[PDB]
């Protein structure tokens, strides 16, 4: 996260961490939607251009964390996957369209003060909250800056970071790039004229973009950190997968057993 | 836990046994539990590797007991098996299937303990390289 | 929206943090989100 601050303990109990078994390495972020379902971006698993093609046997999810390199006995729970579902229409050749994946844990995790599911947007919730100007929150253990002089260590954080970014109007998002923007994505960030800045960066790609509802006080995940051109560049915004737009698909792969 | 089966698991392959079987690892069965503590001294059939595993919260062990574990040739398939003997002469076999490990931080491992009494018991455990304060110092317990 | 058989537990009580919402405490930056709801006429 670029231009954010250390997140308090338990700030977002739905922040999952995609971890690689061997070598140990942080791969991406994710979101806990239920005690046995975790949401993330497709490119964290499948992305041929980088040789990425992970299977349920290559990763494990670490939930309840705060520090990124440290194993936290009192709060952390390590879980394994049983199945990985990636969107059939996931477009990695072009623009990372429908960049979304749904992961199923082998056995339900144990909810606690550090582990708890975020809500998925409703037809009314999406309507009342997805408005240019309203802010959302992005959390992750990805880089604190687009580059480093000597080593990546300089930009890697020790704990979970938090940045609040405003929703930007689609026309602006479209005018900021020469890359095709689709309905399955939205952008957020500060316009150059606003004396503020902040962005998601490499290592945050599955983390949730959430917004707290003024109506019922619940946190809804409106997006998934997907892509951008660099991190925190002026005139550039971060593109998140429009979760509400792919809501029907989610329900379709979840409800596949006697119901 | 009931359902886990280290037998049908898959080891990490790039595991360098001597980087692991060296030093002290602390293993708790829960955040709170601090009793019983039990010190197990492991010796790998080869380059010694006198590793001290301090296990905490395992209700099956007595609080003031020490175990001497020696590596055996059993379970040749991607598994490291050890026979452990104690001050009270308990004895049981412990098989380790290493899943993921950073020899200087922590290690996720599937363990099968087989007490001479009630056999077969699988559980995914996490060995820590750093003592979680409340843990007894290996020097005190070992 | 989801069942519970396949979905699992969590939905009916989603979005409320045990250490914050459930404890009547608000994090350091919530105010920033609420003011972003200001709407000038």
């Amino acid at each position: 996260i670029v231009e954010g601050q250390d997140a308090e303990v338990g700030l977002s109990p739905w922040q999952v961490m995609l971890f690689r078994k061997s070598p140990q390495e942080l791969l991406c972020g994710a979101s806990l939607i239920s005690d046995r379902w975790v949401l993330t971006a497709a490119h964290c698993l499948l992305y041929p251009p980088w040789d990425k093609n992970f299977t349920v046997d290559d990763l494990l999810v670490r939930i309840g964390k705060h520090s990124r390199t440290r194993y936290e006995r009192k709060v952390e729970k390590i879980s394994m996957l049983d199945k990985i579902y990636i969107h059939p229409r996931y477009n990695w050749k072009e623009n990372l369209d429908r960049d979304i994946a749904l992961l199923k844990l082998k056995r339900p995790i144990e909810l606690s003060d550090y582990i708890h599911p975020v809500c998925l947007p409703d037809k009314q919730t999406a309507a009342k909250l997805l408005h240019a100007g309203f802010k959302g929150r992005v959390t992750g253990w990805g880089n604190r800056r687009e580059t480093w002089t000597t080593s990546v260590a300089e930009v890697q954080p020790s704990v979970l970071q938090v940045v609040n970014l405003p929703l930007v109007e689609r026309p602006v998002c479209k005018a900021s790039t020469r890359i095709r923007i689709t309905d399955n994505m939205f952008c957020a960030g500060y316009k150059p004229g606003e004396g503020k800045r902040g962005d998601a960066c490499e290592g945050d790609s599955g983390g949730p973009f959430v917004m707290k509802s003024p109506y019922n006080n619940r946190w809804y995940q409106m997006g998934i950190v997907s892509w951008g051109e660099g991190c925190d560049r002026d005139g550039k915004y971060g593109f998140y997968t429009h979760v509400f737009r792919l809501k029907k698909w989610i329900q379709k792969v979840i409800d596949r057993l006697g119901s | 836990a009931e359902g886990d089966d280290c037998s049908i698991e898959k080891a990490m392959g790039d595991f360098k046994p001597e980087e692991f079987f060296n030093g002290t690892w602390y293993l708790a069965h829960g955040p709170g539990v601090t009793s019983p503590a039990v010190c197990q001294k492991f010796t790998t059939s080869g380059s010694k590797g006198f590793t001290q595993i301090v296990e905490i919260g395992y209700n099956k062990f007595e609080s003031n007991v020490k175990f001497q574990c020696n590596q055996v040739d059993n379970k040749n398939g991607e598994q490291y098996s050890f026979k452990c003997k104690s001050s009270d002469n308990t004895e049981f076999e412990a098989d380790f299937t290493f899943i993921s490990v950073s020899y200087d931080n922590f290690a996720l491992v599937c363990r099968s303990i087989t007490f001479t009494s009630q056999p077969k018991e699988d559980r995914y455990l996490v060995f820590e390289r750093t003592k979680s304060d409340t843990d007894p110092d290996a020097k005190e317990i070992c | 929206f989801f069942n519970e058989k396949t979905f699992g537990a969590g939905e009916a009580d989603c979005g409320l943090r045990p250490l914050f919402e459930k404890k009547q405490v608000q994090d350091q930056t919530e105010k920033e989100l609420f003011e972003s709801y200001i709407e000038g006429r």
